[PDB]
């Protein structure tokens, strides 16, 4: 057994961070109530919507 | 003068006074939105404890 | 997961703080029935209304 | 006087009365560290008994 390096742990920890990244965004959406909040969720979605908000204003 | 007195007061009402029916749309809006933020506040708090296993 | 800090807690708390303050504005407006309780929200609306009230009296 | 008291109450509340939502955030994480630090102190004692064979 390769005792120095734990490959199955390396696969697991990255997989854990992937679900952690997914988990943290869902908390943001529920805390705010909007699917797109910051830059990164959708480049066009934030851009297209912002025109409607000012038009509504 | 009296005809203007009504018209001036009606003119002031539009800028100053608020539509109670329309306003309650927002009071309930931020009442529920406060529930989502408060209920999900502890869900993130319980997220951290899962690493102690 | 990062244990010294938690990002998900900061966003939900900050979003809560913004929502709570907006709820306070609704309470004052609904109680008194006036959309413009204080200036800054609409500085021009207050001044014009004050001019309107001057003639009305 | 009513406006002055109401205004000063809001400002003095920020620096005197704490935010419950923020305090519970630090309280949990600070308690996670204590349970984490306790275990690392525990395994320290076992570490000293590896070369006494």
């Amino acid at each position: 057994m390769i005792i120095n390096h734990n490959v199955s742990a390396i696969f697991a920890h990255r997989t854990l961070k992937s679900n952690d990244a997914n988990l943290s965004k869902d908390i943001e959406k529920l805390s705010s109530g909007m699917r797109i909040n910051k830059a990164g969720d959708d480049a066009s979605g934030l851009a297209v919507s912002e025109k409607m908000r000012t038009q509504i204003a | 003068l009296m005809n203007a007195y009504e018209n001036t007061q009606a003119s002031e009402s539009r800028i100053r006074d608020t539509d109670m029916a329309e306003q309650m749309t927002s009071f309930t809006r931020y009442q529920i939105l406060t529930q989502a933020a408060t209920s999900m506040l502890a869900q993130a708090n319980m997220k951290s404890q899962s690493v102690m296993r």
